């Protein structure tokens, strides 16, 4: 069967729309955002998340990896394609060529 | 399947073997992978959120150490 | 491995740029006797 | 219990016999040095 | 005669060949028996030349 | 307190240490088709250009080990990477785990060099072109060293994640405390975690290829 | 208490070591900039080899930090 | 130091064992390079 | 920046005395859901969804508790 | 008092690890002129070797100073 | 009671013997990239004394790793 | 006891005299790459230089390494 084309339309990296639209209706458009804000602040106030030396070495990590995406990704996001449309290419050529030797022949 | 239902019953009614609930994290992988991953053009958010989940998990056995360096009391 | 031959030229180019450099440079009462005895005439099929 | 030997051995059937048997002689005595730490502590 | 009618019957399957998005490595072999593998010569994973891989 | 991060992780009683070793083989898909997506096209590509990097070396007997020193390059680069994760618990931060992988890949690797090929394997230990007059003092060191050599992988790679984790750890207890005092100082601690953060990713592969680079000497030197 | 003070000198004397592996980075690193410079098509197979001699000249310099948090924390 | 607490090793070997000679090998195998038609 | 405010100048402002009314009409639904039993008749699906929007407006107790003492982490003292 | 003493003879001697990174960068600065003496025209593909080979060298020069803060302050 | 501290000590003293192998394998590392940016059709046969100068300098820093064991564990 | 103690840090400390042999078999064993990878016809010439260069750094290491080993058991 063959793989469809896109994928779930995550925003963020983390939270997939299936969560925006599933609390749009009665919350609105702000509605998960300030649910977000809302559990953080809590979070961290009640030592829930307790600001360690992990903190800063999480922002980094974090901070590292979501410039690698921005920078890194449309290069990566395509050569993984050329490396098909290039091994898919180099099949239907030889499978043409194929008949020519039996075309021929 | 949940989601639809509505009964305390179907936390009985699901099949709490050995290999049942192995059935349903094989089949809630391939929900997942088929979803996110599987697909061409697919993008780098079908990883960078099972970290996200692997984070949270990864912070969780951690809290009982990090509880010991609060900079408050209340 | 110097830049003219990662860019494909070849000391034979090399040097005849070299020298042409050296006689642009040379002065009036040289520059014209100096060019006549160095030109090139050959020509490829 | 069917493919585990179909899928977890089969495949590694040429490996875990003939290739890795050596390895396995050693694993033999990373398990005794393991103990071995063990036992005096 | 014979090797005319094995011939056109043989393109006509290398004319209808799945579409390549939907093949599997298992499907190209039977197709192209130049990309089987030789799992004989070669036993042990990549079953092939490293230099060729 | 500051070696907290490398204690073995349980959550309600649960050893949890078992669920974070069998999570890297869970990132890598698979699949029987000739055109999928762009995680398996980018990761096959990765295999590929990885075994033929540490296996071209081999002999015919020595690529016979293709399987397990590309499947254990797989396994360090990505125990290691998943370790830069916040709070998470690295399992090749432990001398147990990391003398499991070492000394097996390493005794099966001499024993192969002892129990067939030995009258060549006796031949390392004494270099070709080598007068005899102080022979009986580079015997105690081509021995001395082999003998050492399971216990040199396993703790350099011990000691380069653990060494690398606690000084991300403390630089960031850095800038924690000098977040509240002068702030444009902090900036600086902090860039300075950055450079060590793009760091500690570089080491996490270059200690996953070392590793697996060293147990390929090995192996060469025994095939 | 002299055992757990002799604790410290061991373990500031231990972790001296880490200048010699912080000596032979620069050898890597300086031999890479001037191998690049006579061969700079060889850019790739070079940078293959700064990174084997930088892991194997600072794994070094960790067995005394091994040393120097040995006896510092675990005796 | 806590890589030392010896009583927690047969948790790291194991499982150790369990993946990198069972589960990463396997999925490995099912990594194949077809050789190029004509 | 703007779209922010855009949308805040609807939802995020103090809200009319004409909704206290029919506010308290949706209390007594889910009130007389608990005389009679009528939380059987939820399905898990928007079950959970009125659960998140409690959660919602509960964390509105908290940054309204964290604005009462002007601190963020914890109490100050 | 021996205690708090024997800290700063095992600080002070774990500070001397970062002489192998003053080393490390004149090696590294030594071959950066050495190397563009060679070929001037990689003159800005050399200088970015030069400041990583120059980097790696304060990160075995911080391996010492993490020691010679705990020694000095998380005893 | 101070025989114990003294093996703190010489055994801190004994492991910065190291330090003569981090700078060792970084002159072998650093050889086989000049080396081999003059002579790339070498590679096979440099690399074969890389790997034993790596080895006979790491037995050279491991000597004394040794001796800081034989003297902080054996006696 | 003082003299048990002493003879650790002694025998500790004398032993840090390795570290010269550890970067004499590597610049031996260094340059050994740099003296093949120019005249490769001289093979068996060179590598018994390098042994040579091989047996007399080592031979200092071995002088220090007997010394730690005469001031513990010896006397
Ligand atoms: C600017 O200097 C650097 N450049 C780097 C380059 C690359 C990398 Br990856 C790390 C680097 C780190 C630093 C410093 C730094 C500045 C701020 C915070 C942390 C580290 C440094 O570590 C110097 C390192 N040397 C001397 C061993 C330092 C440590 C401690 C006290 C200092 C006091 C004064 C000056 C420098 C001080």
């Amino acid at each position: 069967p063959p793989l469809p084309e896109y994928g779930g339309k995550v925003r963020y990296g983390l939270i997939p729309e299936e969560f925006f639209q599933f609390l749009y209706p009665k919350t609105g458009v702000t509605g998960p955002y300030v649910l977000g804000t809302g559990l953080i602040l809590y979070a961290l106030s009640k030592e829930i998340y307790v600001i360690s030396a992990e903190t800063f070495t999480a922002l980094s990590v974090l901070g590292v990896m979501v410039y690698g995406i921005k920078k890194y990704g449309p290069f990566v996001a395509d050569f993984a394609d050329k490396l098909n449309e290039q091994k898919l290419a180099q099949l239907e050529e030889a499978k043409q060529a194929s008949i020519q030797h039996i075309q021929n022949a | 399947e949940v989601k639809l239902g509505e009964l305390p019953s179907w936390i009985l009614m699901r099949d709490f073997s050995p290999s049942g609930i192995f059935g349903a994290f094989q089949r809630g992988y391939y929900r997942y992978y088929n979803k996110y991953i599987n697909v061409k053009k697919g993008s780098i958010s079908g990883i960078t959120m099972v970290l996200a989940c692997y984070v949270l998990f990864s912070y969780s056995f951690s809290y009982k150490h990090l509880k010991h360096e609060r900079l408050r009391k209340y | 491995v110097a830049y003219w031959r990662q860019a494909g030229l070849s000391y034979i180019r090399y040097s005849q740029i070299c020298a042409k450099a050296v006689r642009d440079a040379l002065k009036t009462e040289f520059k014209a006797n100096a060019e006549k005895t160095s030109g090139s005439n050959v020509k490829i099929v | 219990l069917q493919s585990i030997i179909k899928n977890i051995w089969i495949p590694m059937k040429p490996y875990y016999t003939k290739v890795y048997q050596e390895i396995w002689i050693g694993m033999g005595l990373m398990g005794f040095i393991v103990y071995k730490i063990r036992a005096a502590d | 005669k014979a090797r005319i009618v094995e011939y056109e019957k043989e393109m006509e399957k290398m004319k209808n060949l799945i579409p390549f998005d939907q093949m599997t490595i298992e499907d190209l072999n039977e197709a192209f028996p130049e990309t089987k593998l030789d799992k004989k010569k070669y036993p042990y994973w990549p079953h092939q030349p490293i230099e060729n891989l | 307190n500051l070696f907290a991060s490398f204690i073995a992780p349980t959550i309600l009683g649960l050893p949890a240490a078992v669920l974070i070793i069998l999570f890297p083989p869970l990132l890598i898909p698979t699949s029987k088709y000739l055109i999928n997506n762009r995680l398996i096209t980018t990761q096959q590509w990765l295999i590929k250009l990885t075994s033929k990097q540490m296996m071209t070396m081999h002999n015919t007997k020595g690529r016979t080990w293709s399987l397990m020193l590309v499947s254990l390059i797989i396994f360090i680069a990505t125990t290691n990477l998943l370790g830069l994760l916040p709070h998470s618990f690295t399992p090749t931060t432990q001398l147990s785990m990391n003398l499991a992988m070492a000394i097996p890949l390493w005794a099966g690797t001499v024993i192969m060099g002892f129990r067939s090929k030995i009258k060549n394997a006796l031949a390392h230990f004494l270099p070709q072109g080598t007068p005899t007059p102080l022979i009986p003092m580079l015997v105690i060191i081509e021995t001395i060293s082999l003998l050492i050599q399971p216990m040199a992988l396993a703790v350099r790679l011990t000691a380069n994640i653990t060494a690398g984790h606690l000084l991300m750890h403390l630089i960031g207890s850095a800038t924690l405390a000098m977040s509240t005092i002068n702030l444009p100082s902090t900036l600086i601690i902090f860039t300075i975690l950055i450079l060590l953060t793009i760091l500690e990713i570089a080491v996490a592969l270059i200690q996953a290829y070392v590793f697996t680079l060293l147990v390929s000497l090995y192996l060469h030197d025994n095939t | 208490d002299i055992d757990t003070a002799a604790k410290f000198i061991g373990a500031g004397a231990a972790t001296v070591g880490v200048a010699g592996s912080g000596a032979g980075i620069g050898t890597v690193f300086g031999s890479l900039i001037i191998g690049y410079a006579r061969n700079p098509s060889l850019k790739q197979q070079l940078f293959s080899y700064a990174i084997l001699g930088f892991a194997l000249s600072e794994a070094m310099g960790l067995f005394c930090l091994m040393v120097a948090f040995l006896i510092l924390f675990a005796m | 130091m806590p890589q030392l607490n010896t009583t927690v090793w047969p948790t790291m070997i194991t499982p150790m064992l369990l993946t990198l000679f069972l589960i990463t090998q396997l999925k490995m195998l099912n990594t194949n390079y077809h050789l190029p038609p004509s | 920046l703007a779209t922010f405010w855009y949308y805040a100048k609807v939802e995020l402002v103090p809200p009319t005395p004409a909704e206290i009314p029919r506010a308290i009409q949706s209390l007594k639904k889910i009130v007389n859901s608990a005389q009679t039993g009528s939380f059987k008749q939820l399905t898990v699906k928007e079950a959970v969804l009125n659960g998140l929007v409690a959660t919602e407006v509960l964390m509105w107790f908290y940054v309204g508790e964290i604005i009462g003492k002007r601190g963020i982490i914890g109490y100050d003292v």
